[PDB]
């Protein structure tokens, strides 16, 4: 859980 | 979200859109595994509503979304509608989500985990950007 | 206040 | 009002319930957590979605968007269901169903 395959960019 | 920004598509893969039978987005939610979504109790979800996973742009239906039926709504019996306290509902899906690059689960904290005031977190959604 |  | 087609995000800070009470008074309960008052706000239609914080490298559900300012004021904190107060119920419900 909690580790997106497509990383968010903040 | 007021004064937020567009997300990278697919980068919040637990985020779902809860839609009514007319297709209207009324609330968000989060996948916690292939079979279950966490949302707010006050959203008033029923088994006639739909969980839409894998969405980014609700106006562009070129994406491979999963429209998941709801089998049962488990509103936390401690929810207090008067104070909006304990504002959590679990949705058990009729059809399991198929996890993928754009569909996957958020972690749950342990009951004893600590998150300090001042910590920077993130919120996501399709709520109003201006009132 | 209002539900969100 | 404006509803977006595209998913939005914002970073925002957690508040303490004691400080949140300066805004909201006795409306704040132990199963709530406040966040924002920082130039962004959750708003109508965000309810039920996530407030996530990184914990040991993983995004972890700390809040569920719940309620707040009726005009989504960016200088007032939003109120979220506090998932650490609710996670035993989640685990019990999953186990029994």
């Amino acid at each position: 859980c909690g580790v997106p395959a497509i990383q968010p960019v903040l | 979200i007021v004064n937020g920004e567009e997300a990278v598509p697919g980068s919040w893969p637990w985020q779902v859109s809860l839609q009514d039978k007319t297709g209207f987005h009324f609330c968000g939610g989060s996948l916690i595994n292939e079979n279950w979504v966490v949302t707010a109790a006050h959203c008033g979800v029923t088994t006639s509503d739909v969980v839409v996973a894998g969405e980014f742009d609700q106006g562009s239906s070129s994406e491979k979304i999963q429209k998941l039926k709801i089998a049962k709504v488990f509103k936390n019996s401690k929810y207090n509608s008067l104070t909006i306290n304990n504002d959590i509902t679990l949705l058990k899906l009729s059809t399991a989500a198929s996890f993928s690059q754009t569909v996957s689960a958020v972690c749950l904290p342990s009951a004893s985990d600590d998150f300090a005031a001042g910590t920077t977190c993130v919120t996501t959604g399709w709520g109003l950007t201006r009132y | 206040s209002w539900p969100w | 009002a404006n509803t977006p087609d595209r998913l939005q995000q914002a970073s925002l800070p957690l508040l303490s319930n004691t400080n949140c009470k300066k805004y909201w008074g006795t409306k704040i309960k132990d199963a709530m957590i406040c966040a924002g008052a920082s130039g962004v706000s959750s708003c109508m239609g965000d309810s039920g979605g996530p407030l996530v914080c990184k914990k040991n490298g993983a995004w972890t559900l700390v809040g569920i968007v719940s309620w707040g300012s009726s005009t989504c004021s960016t200088s007032t904190p939003g109120v979220y269901a506090r998932v650490t107060a609710l996670v035993n119920w989640v685990q019990q419900t999953l186990a029994a169903n």
